[PDB]
Order: C-alpha cells, then structure tokens, then sequence
C-alpha cells in the first residue's frame, strides 16, 4: 500500500491484512532508490514496519509499499570463506555474492540441532592464561571483558589470529580431525577498527581462512541487530552439512545491546534494569542457544563474544547477564596493560563453572586442571598480600605471605608475557606452570593430592 | 624519645596507607551503586504513567 | 439533578452537573452525604467525600447547595473538638455512639440549641460598617471576650437595626444591612469559605515574641511571634512529647490545635489534657481549653477531611487575627497532609512528578504557610493581631532532600534542628546549628534589648562554641588523637553543659523545660561567662586539668541548675544565678594562679 | 449478568445500574461450582469484580452471574473462638460458616467509637526488652518491625505463646480484671509456618481463647487484604458487647502491601512512590481504625502487627508509612542473631514516645522512662566505640569508651537473653536493669533525676 | 464558547481557533470576578487556558470570552524606577499605572542583540571577599549558590543595595559616567521578607534607582515563572535605548524551578531525573539569553541570580545544568555563619571563570590578579593550620603555621565580615589586603610581582 506515517525507526504503513509476521516488504522512495524491511507488528488493515536501512525521507503517497511475500531468510552457502560480504544479506561493498543452497532462518529455531552431549575436545588460544586457568571446547562460551581505556581490537584480534597457528597443531594431535573455519562478523563499529582486523588476518595467514560480514556504524540500529544473525546462519549450515568445526567472533556485542535499548525508547515499550529492555534476556540469548556441537558431531560452533564495558562495572547490565549464560568469564585489565603486560589478561574473577567440559584430558594432560584449580587459588592469596602490603607494610607480614607476594609478581611477567606472535603449546605452559609452583614448600602445597605433587614439581 | 618516636612512626604510616587503599574506594563504590538504582525506581514510573 | 455514574474508593464520580463552581458543596447520595467536587471534566464531577463507602449504589441523586464549602465562624467555637470540617463531636459521641461519623448522618459545623449572651457595640442605626468591623461580643474565655462579632469580610452597607443586648440564638437574626435594598439578615455565626483566604488591612513586622518556654527555643535564636517555625521530626525522637508541652507554654490569647493525620492516642491524649492542666499564667477556669479550639483528625478517617483540617485551622487563626487576638497555630505534621494530598492524586488520577506526591504539592504548601504572620487587624476599630504557625515538618521519601522536606525548608525564615541519633540518647530537641538560621534575628533581638536582655551577644557566641565543638569532634575521631591544645578542651568541655542544661529536656518534667526568657539569659550568661574566665586563664599559665579541677564546685552547681524554675519568687532573674557569679570570678582566681 | 472480559484475575462484566459498592456477586461457572466475588469498582454500565476463589473458568457467554445483593458483612460467633476458620470458610479446616449470632459489617457501619479515649495501664509481653523500653498499654498499637534473613515468624511465635500466660500474672497485679482473648489472621505467611502457629496454641491450652482466620499466599489478592479487615470486626464484637481484652496479632503485614501493589495495575486507580500505591496510606489506615480503646470503656483492642523489611532498610515503603501512624515502634536486630540471640532485637532504634503518662502504677514504677532512657545513652556510646577501634585502634579510646564497650556487651547479653517461654513482670525488668547500669558513678547518671537515682541506684 | 471542564489550573475552552499563540483572553464569570488567562496551548477546537487570577470556582456554563487581540507583552517605562509592582506588572504601590513606552515581547525578545565582544570592565558589588576573589564583568553570569542553613534572601538584599552605589565611587576614579539602574525581582518572596528588602533599599537612597517585582508563594505558578521574564525585558530597553548598565538580582532561582516542575505535569510531557522536567534547561536558557552586553557597547544588562540547594545537593539537576551556563560561582559556608562570622562566605571554592579579564582599567588595578592569587593561598593553608593544631598542640606546631592561624581569623573577620550598609570597589578592597598580607615575610610572598611588592607589602 503506502506510507501512513514515521515515527523514528517505526514506519506506519495504512495496508490491507494479508502480511505474515517478519514478512519482506520493500519501501519504494520518490528517489526510485528500494529499501527493505520487515513488518515487526501487523494489525488489521495496517502495520508497524522496522526498516533495516534508513530511518527518514519516507513520504506517504508518493511512496508506494511492494510486497515481497517471502518472511526474511539469510541466503547461506558453505563456499562463504574468503567471499566478502556487508552485514545486510547481500554485500554492499561488491565484493564476491552470497549465493544460496538452503535459506535459514534467524528466529532462533530454524531446525536448530545441538548438544546432547557436552564439549570434551581442547581447542587452544596459545595463550597460557585463557588455556591453562579456564580453557576453550569446541562449544565454550567465553566474554572478552574490554574498556574503553584498553585497546578492544587489538585483543580481539590477538586471541583469533594465534588460535589459528595453534588449532592444526592440534588437528595432528587428533584433538581434531575437520576443518576450521573463522567467521568474523563486525557490526556497527568504526571505520578505523574494520581496516585494521582485516590487516590482521592478512599478516598472521590470509584473509582466504575468515569470512567477513561488514557493517558500518552510519547504518543503522536495525542493521546492526540482523548482522550477528547473519553470522549465526553461516555457522550453523557449515557445521551441519559439512562438519566443520567453526569459530565464531562477535564483535562488538555491546554495539548490538544498545541497538536493542533504541527500539524502546522510540518504542512506547517500557524498558527494565538501568533503561535496557525488559526483554533483553530473550534477544540475547538467541545468539548463545545457538552454539555447542551440531548434528555428526563432528561439527561445532564455538563462540568468543567481544565485549567492551563502557563504565567497567560490573552492576552493568550487558556483562552481569552475559555470564550467567555464558561457559566462561575473561576479564581483561586496564591495570596490567599499563604496567607493560601483553596479554594483559587478570584471573582473579575469570571463573568457569562448567570447569570441566572447557577442559580437555585425551590431547591435554590430566594434570591440566589440578594445576590450574591450585594456581588460581595460590595467585588470589597472592592479591590479598598485596593488599596488606600496602597497608601493614612488611613489619607484620607472615612467612607464608611473602612467598604468595613474590609468586604473584613471577606469575605477571611470565606467564601472562608472551610474544606478539610467540604461541605456547598447552604442554609447555605446564612446564612453566610448575616452575611458579615450584618456589613454594610440600607444607604450602597441602590442598592439592599428594599423589601429585610427589609426582610434578 | 628517640626509641619512641620510632615505636610511633610505624602506627602512623600503617595509617597513611590503610585510608587511601581500603576506604576512599570502598565509599566511592557504594555512594554511586546506591544512587544508581535509586534514580531507576524514580525514572520507570514516569514512563508507566506515561503509557 | 445530578446521578452517580461511578463509586471508585472514597471517591465518587457523578455526571449531570455543569454552572457549578469547584469548590461547591455538593450533597452525594441518598444519605445526603457531604461531598465537593473539586474538579469537572465535561458534565462529569469528581467529588470528595468527606464520608466512608461502604454502601454507595449509582444511580442515586447527586444535589447541588448552590454555594461553596464554608465553615462557620462564630460563639460556642471553643471548649470544642470538631472534625475537619468542623462537626461537634460531642454531639455525636452521645448520640450516634461513634467517634467516625457514619454514614447516614450529619450534623451542621456548629451548634443550634445554644443560645449566646449578645452585648451590642459602638455602632448604631445609621452607621456604616464593612469587613472586620466589631459588631457585638460575646463572652467567652476565662480571662477576657475573645468572641468579637464581626460583619464578614468584603461585605458593606450600613446597618439600619443594631439589636438590643440580652440572650439570643445564632441561627437567630440581630443585624440587617441595608445596601441594594435588604442586603441579608446576620446572625452571630458567619460564614466564610476555607479554601479562600481571609483578607487583612496590611502586614506588619515581626517585633513581639511569643513565649514557647522551651530553654533550648528561647537560647539559640529568637523566639517569635508572627512567627514561621519548622521542627524535623521522624516519628521517634520525642516530637509529640515537646508539642503538647508546647501548647501548655504558649502565652498567646487563643491556641488553636490541628491535627493533621495524627496517631489518634494522641487526639485523645491532647483532649484529656486541657481541662485540668494550668497554662503558664493560669488561666481562670478551664485554663487551656477554654482557650483552645481543636480540629483533630486521625489518619483513620477520610482523606477529604484530612486535607481540609489545615485549612479550618488558619480560617479560625485569621478570623481571631482579624478580631485582634494573638493566636498560636500549632500543627503537627505537615508531611502527613502532603501524604493526604498524595492518597488523593492516585485516587483521582492524576500525573505525579515529585516522588508519587503530586506536581500541585508546591503551590498548596506555601500558599497555606503565607497566611501566617503579624498583621493589622482587619477592619476599622484598629487592632493588632498575629498568627505565629509553628509548624512540624517530617521526611516523606524517607530521605532529607524528598521533595517535601525541600519545599518546606525554601519557604520558612526559621529552623531549629533535631537530630534521632543524639535524640536516643535522650537529649531532645537535640538541634543541629548547621542546618538552623533565622531571619527574624536583627529585629527581635533589637527588640530584646530594648526588653532588658543583653542576649545577641550570648547567642553569637552559644553558636560559636557548638559550631567549633562539632570541628573538633571529626578530628578526635579521624586522627585518632594523642593530645589536644589545652584550649580545644575547653571548647568542648564548655559545649557539653550547654547540652545538658538547654538541649536535655524533657516536656513532661516542668522543672526540666521550663524557664521565662529572663531566666534563659542568666543560664546562658553564666556560661558565656565561664568560657570568658577560662580562656583567659589558659594565656596567663595554668593547665587544663587545674582549670577544670579548681572551678570545680561551681562546675557542679551551673550542671545541676538545670533542675529548676521559678520558684523561690516571682522573679525571673534570681538570686541562684547572680550568686553564681561571683563565686566563679573566685573560683577563676584560683585557677590562674 | 455475562462477562465483557477478563484481564488478571480482574474481571469486567457487563451489567446495568444496581450494585452498592462492595456487593457480592456469584460466578456461575458452567463447571456447576458458584464462587463469591466482591465489586471493587462500580461504573456506568459496567462494574469490575475481583474473584476471591482463583480466575478460572471465566468465558464470555457460557458464564452468568447473579447478585447477592448484600455489600460485604461478617458472620460473627463469641464460639467463632476455640476453632479454626477461614475468609471465605472451608469444610477440610472444620468450619464451613460461623453459624451468626449477629451480621456486623466489616468497616465498622454501624458504630466504630475509637481514639478520644486515652490508654490504661500497662501489659507484660513477657519480654524485658520490649517491656522497659516501650510501653505496651492496653488500647494502643505498637508494631513489630521485623527483618528478612532473620525468622520473623520465630518473633510472631514468641508473642502468641506468651499471650494467655501474661494474663492471671496481671489478674493479680490489677492489669486484668476481664478475660483475655486472641484474635490471630494470618495472611500470605508460609504453609508450614502456619501449621507451627496452629501448634503453639494448643500446646499453651489457649486454643479456647483464640479464633484463627488463615489466607494463604495462593489465595487472591483482594480475598488476602479483606481476611484481617473479618477479624478485626471480629475483636470489636468481643470488645465492645462482652468487654474483652482483645489482642490481635495480625501477621505478616509485607504480604497485605504486595497486594496492594499487584491490583489497581487494571483501574483507574494508579500506584504511587515506587510502584507501591500513594493511597497506601489509606489502606492501612482502615485496618488501623478497629483499634484503639472503646467509649464508655467496655474492653479494648490492642493490636500488634508484625511488618517483615524486605530490603532490610526502614527507609523502604513497608516500614516508612506504617512508622508514621505508629506510636513508636520496636525494631529487631540482625546483628544479635548472627551471634544466636533469642529474641533479638535492638534498643537504640526502639523509643515509644507516649510512655511516661501512659503507664500505671503498682506494677510498672515511676522510674520506668527514667531508667530506659539511661540504657540507651550508654549503648550508644558502646556502639560508637566498637566503630573507632576499627579504623584507627586505640588511638580516639579512651577510659570513657572502654567502660561503654563493656556496656554494650553485658547488656546485650544479659538483658536481651532471655526463655520464650519465660514470663517476665514489668516488676522484674526494672529489678534486672539497675543491676546492670552499676558501671559509672551517680555524677556521670544526670539522664535521671537524682531524687530517683538514689533510691534506686 | 462556556468553559468546557477544569483539570487543575488547566481551563479546557471549547473554541475553534479564534486566539493567537500566548494571547489574552478574559473567562467572564457572572458573579462580579473577571479574569484573566492566556493560551498556554491552542488546540483544534479546544484551547488551554492557566488563569493568572484564581483557580478554582469556574463555571462550565456560565462562563463567556471576549477575545483581548494582544499576546502578551510587558509595558515598559523607566518611571517604573521606584516602584514596587506585583508578578504580573501591576503596581502594589497603589495609586495610578506608570504604562509604556514600549509593549517588548517577553517570550524570548524581539531582538536579541546579546554579546560576541566578551566582558571587559570590572562591576564591584560592594563586598572585598566576593570583589577581589569572584571578579564580575559587565554583562558577566555569576551566580551565588546557597543553601538552606543560612539565610539566602538577606545577603541577597546586601549585594543589591550595596551595587549601585560603587559606581559613584567609581566615578571619582573616572570609571565610570553613565546613569546606572538596578532591576529586582523576588520570586516566592513571604511578605515579612519582601517588606524587609524594599525597608533595605529605601535607607540607602536606592529604592529609587531599583524597580522591584514580588511574586508572592501564593500567586500562580504561571505568574511566577512569567516574573524574571518581565525583568530581563525592563533591564534591555535600559540597556539598549538609553545606553545603561542595569544589574539584575533574580532570586530566588529554586522557586522558579519549583514552579516549572508543577507546569510540567500540568503539560502532556514526561520529566526527567528525580521528577524535575529534562526540558528544565530550555526554560533556563531563555533567562540567560537576556544576559550580557547590548549592541551600542556601553550598555549591559548583568545578572545574578540566586539559586539555593537544599544541604548542597549536587545529585539534583539544578545546581549541575544552571552551573554549566554560568562562568563560576559564589558559594556560601554555614560553618562561617554557626562561627558567627556575617556575611559567611568562603571564598575557595567559589570560582569566577576568567578574572584576570574581568577586570577593567581605572576602576581596578592590575596589581587585581596577583593579590587574588596571595589571599586565596593563605586562606587555604589556614584552613589546614585548624586541624592540624587540636592534633599536634602549641607546644610542636610550626612557626609558619602561627602566621596561617592568625591569617584565617583576620581574612575571615576584616575582608568577609563587614557592615550590612558597607560598600567596596576594587581599590578599598585592595589597601584591606595589603594589611593583612603585610605579616608574612616578602619571601613568602612570591606569586607577586617583586614590583609591586616592594611598593605595597
């Protein structure tokens, strides 16, 4: 039909009541230029559209509506690496089209086939302190805590570009046994960061390894919540029909909460918790269900999520809900990045419950996470020294604490220092493991088995 | 005097150190928590009579 | 006339009424219950009722007064407690065996059966009269006539009929005035309305105290009548206590009492205690209550009357303003009001934007608190009134810097603190010098002076010694001292008495609370005096702890004259106090050397 | 009378001019079952029920309804007492009907005279704590001001097993001369706290002397609020004809406000501070008028309500309105039941302000309020001079705090430990507290008269 | 057409669209009451009138309109210089109206012809500590930030009666030439505070120099925000046709954000933090558009508003967005009032953003900004010296502490304490200063020139 009215992101379009829900409707501008959306609510003889591109210059009867009649479908192809392509469903930046061998659906369901049976297969980040004090699987969820003070891309790209070197020496370990696949999806970010990730994967291997889904920030709020979508189609068909294992990196998920957080305040809908919706749960959680092992299981979507804290708090709502939903928590530190730590990653509060299944044990070591349980708890009596050793100074301390002072400091500078290309096979992050325990008597290690420890030392 | 001035220097730098570190961020992190979600309760039911 | 189209709570809204104004007397229901519809919106009217639902049915008849809600100023007002709106309880109490009228029954605001004794005044046949002027009088109170009948404001003519004296009614006719033919046939009673304001001639500065009694009132700042006062309260910190006292001092002509949305053990406790307590000068017969006229109201009945109770108040404070009578309005608390403002924006459905109060909050509590003041007498005999309100204040967000709190604080010129910590350790009114001023200062102590009291002198300085002693006490705590200037000691030391003998107090020991404003400045002017010799003996060589010991005594005797009041004569600058003196010159001898 | 809609539990129907506010209406549910319900709102062409027996079965046209005809009334029994009853009446609770003596109407119609009449003498609770502090009198409301994380129900507990053992000690004293009577509602409390109430007054052998009305928590929200409105009709009866001691315990005050919450969000009616209605006030305000002392004193209703601070401030709604009507108020103590105290409850926010002139004599002395007021100095202090040893040491401590931190100890617990099956004269109390307050000279005690002091020191 | 309803001070007329936007209408009332509204809104077939006269005791049938034809605008002359008017221009000096010269719009003006040559020349006040350490500038926004444990109104009254009267002083120093006027206007005034301001100004021989305003705390909202209004426009035609410098004295700032928080929600709009409108500023800003040097460059219209926090509350809106406009502020401290030091300001937290180009030339001197630097870091020292002193004794504290302690007591009682009829210009102010400089050494005194020192110490 036409347009009736706008009201922001909101289109009202007066029509006629034979629209389905999500159903692709194309506005026709004076201008002859077509932009697509699709209806969010349908009432009789009208409907409520939310336009992906654009917001204004829409008219009332000068505009004209076309139906496309089909309800939006992400056109997903597995010949997707190396292909460029524009966070819209079709590339914008004419590079190398999508095709289409199934169309899938982004609701949430489409024929969604996941985990019955949990992650139990190492995949390694080369980076000892993501490894050794959580661990990665090949279904483990895990939040990139950034700021606004700490570089966000450049850690982004570190822990991808590095888990690539890694994930074959690992496949002829028989860790693995299928492909990998890298699928980078940057939604609404500036054109500063999107220049720069594509130089970083070009250095570390090739840009052939990743697909890229493209998305800028002068498009709108509306695009940006599809882009994340779009990647989540390109991971499920290749892990479904081709059993690959596939990583996804998603960033920045912080740009895609906000988004949400426009349409209600622009919407009459009421929002919860510090002006973010009410039902920010549900559209959060459509990204994270759709991740573990796929159907064959010998495919697998595996996701690190990129967030960036604007206020670093932890009473903000995108970190606290994240995590309970999320495998596992890596928080990186301001204060360790300006004392000269690359990766300047703080274990105090990185914490996995689901300890286990992010651990590996049939192309890892056993030990792996005995260790790590003891050098986390031995790290975090090293912090509260260091409290006390501000305040109390060296005149009352204990000889316990002083060897929990000087393992903290051992423990910064050696085994969360690593080379900007320097990647550490999870055997010999064992070996360095137990150099830091090492310093400390039998007496000191009394929590721990004491089959163990008479063992490795 | 001398060995009591010594006695009482080491009280008087524990001091120095134990406001700075323990107190001055422990009342900064409760008085903005607190005045966060108490301007939240306020804001939420302008809108619901708004609607 | 009108229907009910809708009963939603205490509220009632009823369609079919239009030419009506929004503050009219509207009978609602088949019971003839009292109503007003404050607010139209088409032909439909939302109406406060001032009686319970319990049984209201729609489509019964709504009928139109054709005029305003108006109380009724008049004989027979005092030695009685009325509602909010004014209905004689007492009447009610026999009668309908209830306390919270019920529905079904009405009685009107005052007496019908109780005829008055009418004196006629200095006008007669032919002489013209207007608002506020002395028409009669009729005898009533223990020590003078405090019922002037006076023509209501804004009403002219000339008086054709000045009836003669003997015993009459109030329903009965005494007066015509004769302006556009007949003007109207006067009773005793006349009517004016409680939403509208009464008028005045001019204002006047505030120049005359009031005499609260209350030591720590009469120390800090001036005590004032034409007065605008503000205590916090907080429900727990002895508020009650200091105003039922607070009544008793009071040495105005007139007390009139209101309660706004009390405990209702107090509205009883405040009734029992009239008749046989004795005011300060003693009154003659029936010594407070004669006195008063109370408007009580509980939190338990309705809302709508709740909300009109202060309104009744300042209309019985202005009309005896007007007769030329000092008044004392004495409310307690202005925030449970605001609260019934409250209770009735949900209920109409309206748009709060000040914590769920209502947006009309502002305007309401300051136009109230403006007719408050000393004044002209309104009319031409000439004479002088005032209405000192001393008005409680309370939280309502249940912070400090809720909406209520600073409304309140804006508008007053006088604050005297109170603080609940301090309070429980019993030392109420336990007044904070930070958050207290006064306006009135300049001109009251001006006046002071001219009295006999040297007092501005001793206040500036009682505010010097708490004000430093506060400084002192963050840095005992935050250091954690290990020695003090032998100086700050006796700051602090100086500050700890003036707690005792002012603050501590106690509204039911009347040797603990009480002293005339004479002999709150001796107390005082000992003190300021003890500080004097202390500082002095310091700079000429003595230690603290020689200081404090040889004073000694007289320390003892200055603590413990805290437990008396008048009576070793009727003289209010004794000879406990000038004998003090002296002896702590002597005593301040011996410390300096 | 057919049903326009339903939204909530709220119900609209569809009738023409008839019904007084609050008649009943019957629900013919075309299950064959007739429920009750109460006209909150009556309106042109309509009125809006709330259904007191759940919301199921409600159609548009296969319901009907049929007026009662008769706005809301009690059926009131003095043999109500010595059994367990029920809002509406339940058959599995044995007591189907009171079986009427009298219909009174539940908003005290027909005579409600209360508060122009002064409080009598004083109660024993039992308690020394309470007792000294604040003054219990009969014809007055004080409240129990009770905290989560704590059980608040061990507190309502303590009270109705002590009620009925105070009386006969009283009977002698001259603080009785009639009989004494409980009335307990129980509103939105937990099932098995319920049936540990039900327990304590049989055990006690005051299952004679009470009557017991149980709303549970499943049980709609308009059936919860009207529940303790019946038993205070109730009281009254008892009071007012057959001159009564009533004591009515109304517990738990939380789960009345919760319902005021959760209806008016389908009126005109809107809440107020904090999504808690602004005309809360009025609310509480009509379960505050049934109490009070009664005209030409035949008996009295004395009424302890027990309020649970959900948040654990008093700065809360619950506490905050309430507190306002109150005359004073008690509150509890977290701190003294972390350490195990029993009954814990703290003295320095306690005051009740009317205590001097209520109080008789020759069985609660003259020196009463003197000796409370002492108490509280010295514990606030104590308080305090925990708070400077924390921080600095011993630095701001001194021979005047050290004296006070002894107080607050001994006095913690000693005074307030004490049986809940202990029985404690206002005599006793008095006797106690003396004994304690031996720690500073009678020059240091100037809170006090030194008339009084002397003799009793 | 009548008067269609009422819903608060809105007055809904039912008319078609005969007013203007903001024109004068008269509701007609058949009972010997005219009054006045204007059209707040204008509406199809409906328009909202808020009566400047009144609210309450309209009819909705009775009512007729006569159209007025003028849009409100205010009558100004300059024989309104002393007169005591009312908040909608009236006169409450009794007798005959002064009318106009001109009808200016009041709206936002006109004309706007409103400084891009920043403020040069200095504007004493009267008052060293405010002078020196706060310097003002022709057509300069400094306002005074008070709270509510002083009294606001009183030195407020000070500051004008005092200003004026420097610039015949001035003149003497040939500063100044031109005729110097002052604008008042009170807002929310009580009428014992009101008398006590125009008692003030009439001693002085100001009254006649001054035009005063008084909007009572009783009168409308409406009339109370339309007060300022009319000043600012009294103060520009001054300025601008007569080539005046005019100072403005707005107090009091908080009641005037009172009253737009009731006419918030009055309005069909939303508000913002703690209820107050987030369209508060807009309102502000029209204030603040009148406010600086007029075109013609010997003409200025200067302000000082008054704005009152409740205990110096900076978590409420008005202090933080009111402070963003204006170039620094004067904050006033109760701990000097409770001393008994009047005036009690304190001057190291006050701020004058530009002072060393606030000043003039022959009217100041230039010696101005280094005595401002000397006064202020001393003061601050001696605010140190207090507390260090009950710690340390007199028996251990610093000799150059002695001269600190000394200084706060003779800054504090010499440059802030002065006579409520004291006047000051820069050079009186300056001569205090060397006097109590002089008693510290001249190699203490190093952030002065050693030119101007050696001359004045």
């Amino acid at each position: 039909n036409t347009v009736s009215g706008v009201n922001g992101p909101l289109v009202i379009l007066e029509k006629v009541k034979f629209p389905r829900y999500n159903e692709i409707v194309n506005l026709t501008l004076p201008d002859g230029t077509v932009r697509q959306g699709q209806v969010l609510e349908i009432r009789g003889d009208r409907a409520i559209v939310q336009v992906f591109e654009g917001t204004s210059g829409i008219d009332v009867k000068k505009t004209t509506v076309e139906f496309t009649g089909e309800s939006l479908r992400i056109p997903v192809s597995e010949d997707m690496l190396g292909r460029i392509f524009d966070g819209s469903g079709r590339p914008i930046d004419n590079g190398p089209k999508v095709f289409a061998e199934d169309y899938l659906d982004i609701n949430g369901s489409p024929i969604n086939p996941y985990a019955r049976i949990y992650p139990e297969e190492m995949i390694s980040t080369g980076v000892s302190a993501i490894d050794t004090m959580n661990s990665i699987a090949r279904g483990q969820k895990i939040p990139i805590f950034s700021a606004s003070g700490l570089p966000h891309n450049e850690i982004a790209a570190q822990i991808c570009r590095q888990a690539g070197l890694v994930r074959p020496t690992k496949d002829v370990h028989d860790g693995h046994e299928e492909n990998f696949s890298i699928v980078f999806a940057a939604m609404g970010v500036n054109l500063e960061t999107a220049r720069f990730f594509k130089q970083d994967f070009e250095e570390n291997g090739s840009l052939e390894r990743t697909s890229l889904f493209l998305n800028l920030a002068n498009d709108p709020t509306i695009e940006r919540i599809i882009t994340p979508r779009l990647a989540l189609t390109t991971a499920e068909y290749l892990a479904y029909q081709t059993e690959r294992h596939v990583l996804t990196i998603l960033t920045d998920m912080s740009s895609y909460a906000d988004a949400l957080r426009e349409v209600s305040a622009a919407r009459e809908e009421v929002p919860g918790r510090r002006g973010y919706p009410g039902y920010m749960y549900t559209d959060l959680s459509t990204i994270y269900e759709r991740a573990g092992r796929v159907e064959g299981r010998n495919g697998s979507i595996t996701q690190i999520p990129i967030l960036t804290m604007p206020n670093d708090d932890i009473t903000h709502p995108i970190p606290d809900l994240t995590g309970y939903i999320t495998e596992g928590q890596i928080f990186v530190d301001r204060q360790l990045h300006n004392k000269g730590i690359y990766p300047p990653i703080n274990v105090l509060p990185s914490l996995s419950r689901l300890m286990k299944s992010a651990i590996g044990e049939g192309m890892t070591r056993k030990d792996h996470g005995d260790v790590s349980n003891q050098l986390y708890a031995k790290y975090a009596i090293g912090k509260d020294a260091a409290a006390m050793k501000a305040v109390v100074g060296e005149e009352a301390l204990s000889i316990e604490d002083k060897l929990s002072l000087e393992f903290l400091e051992k423990f910064e500078k050696t085994f969360i220092t690593q080379g900007a290309y320097e990647d550490r096979t999870v055997f010999e992050s064992l070996d360095q493991a137990w150099s830091l325990l090492r310093i400390y008597p039998k007496e000191m290690l009394n929590r721990i088995s004491p089959k163990i420890l008479d063992e490795f030392y | 005097a001398f060995i009591i001035l010594d006695e009482v220097i080491k009280v008087t730098n524990r001091r120095v150190n134990a406001i700075e570190h323990v107190i001055i961020p422990r009342t900064e992190n409760t008085i903005a928590y607190i005045n966060s979600e108490l301007d939240e309760l306020d804001r939420e039911e302008f809108y619901r009579l708004k609607k | 006339y009108g229907a009910i189209y809708s009963v939603s709570g205490p509220v009632v809204i009823a369609e079919n009424m239009i030419g009506c104004a929004m503050y009219e007397l509207v009978k609602v229901g088949h019971d003839n219950l009292v109503g007003e519809v404050i607010r139209i919106d088409g032909d439909k009217a939302t109406i406060q009722v001032y009686e319970e639902t319990a049984g209201l049915t729609v489509g019964d008849p709504v009928l139109r007064t054709g005029k305003p809600l108006s109380v009724e100023l008049g004989p027979g007002l005092m030695e009685t407690i009325y509602d909010g709106i004014q209905r004689p309880l007492k009447a009610i109490k026999e009668e309908s065996q209830s306390i919270y009228i019920p529905r079904g029954i009405d009685t009107p605001a005052l007496d019908r059966t109780i005829k008055w004794q009418f004196t006629p005044g200095k006008f007669q046949v032919g002489d013209h009269i207007s608002g506020g002027d002395i028409y009669g009088s009729v005898f009533e109170n223990s020590l003078i006539s405090s019922h002037k009948i006076l023509l209501p404001p804004r009403s002219r003519g000339t008086i054709t009929w000045i009836a003669p004296a003997g015993e009459y009614t109030l329903d009965e006719k005494i007066l015509e005035v004769e302006f556009d033919g007949k003007k109207s046939d006067f009773t005793l009673y006349h009517t004016w309305p409680v939403r509208v304001p009464r008028p005045v001639t001019e204002k006047l500065s505030a120049d005359y105290p009031l005499l609260t009694g209350q030591r720590v009132l009469d120390a800090l700042f001036p005590c004032v009548q034409g007065g605008t006062t503000c205590i916090p309260g907080a429900f727990g910190c002895g508020k009650t206590v200091i105003s039922q006292s607070l009544s008793k001092y009071s040495n105005s002509d007139a007390i009139i009492y209101v309660g706004c949305g009390e405990r209702g053990n107090e509205m009883a406790e405040v009734l029992m205690e009239f008749p046989e307590l004795y005011t300060e000068m003693s009154g003659t017969k029936e010594p407070i209550m004669k006195r008063t006229t109370l408007v009580a109201n509980t939190s338990n009945m309705p809302v709508a009357a709740r909300e009109a109770s202060i309104y009744t108040g300042i209309t019985l404070a202005e009309y005896f303003r007007d007769q030329g009578k000092n008044v004392s309005m004495i409310a307690d608390s202005s925030s449970r009001w605001a609260e019934a403002l409250r209770e009735i924006s949900g209920r109409l459905g309206e748009m709060p934007a000040d914590q769920g109060f209502p947006a009309y909050l502002g305007a309401k509590l300051a136009s109230f608190y403006e007719r408050a003041g000393k004044a002209v007498a309104l009319g031409s005999p000439d004479r002088t009134g005032s209405v000192s309100i001393v008005a409680a204040v309370s939280p309502a967000g249940g912070d400090f810097s809720d909406p209520v709190t600073t409304a309140t604080l804006g508008i007053t010129q006088v604050f005297w603190g109170l603080d609940k910590k301090l309070a429980q350790r019993k030392h109420f009114p336990s007044i904070n010098t930070s958050v207290s001023y006064s306006k009135y200062t300049n001109v009251l102590n001006k006046f002071y002076d001219s009295n006999y009291p040297e007092f501005p002198v001793l206040r500036d300085r009682m505010k010097e010694i708490l004000s430093n002693a506060e400084e002192l006490e963050q840095v005992v705590q935050l250091v954690g001292k290990s020695a003090l200037s032998d100086s700050d000691k006796i700051t602090l030391d100086v500050a700890t008495l003036i707690k005792e003998d002012f603050l501590q107090q106690n509204g039911y020991s009347t040797y603990d609370a009480f002293c005339p404003i004479w002999k709150t400045f001796d107390m005082m002017r000992a003190f300021i005096s003890y500080h004097d010799e202390a500082q002095k003996a310091v700079a000429n060589g003595a230690n603290w702890s020689k200081l404090a010991d040889s004073t000694g005594d007289v320390k003892h005797a200055v603590s413990s004259s805290k437990f008396f009041e008048p009576s070793r004569g009727e003289k209010e600058v004794h000879g406990e106090f000038e004998k003090l003196l002296s002896t702590m010159q002597e005593r301040f001898a011996e410390s300096t050397d």
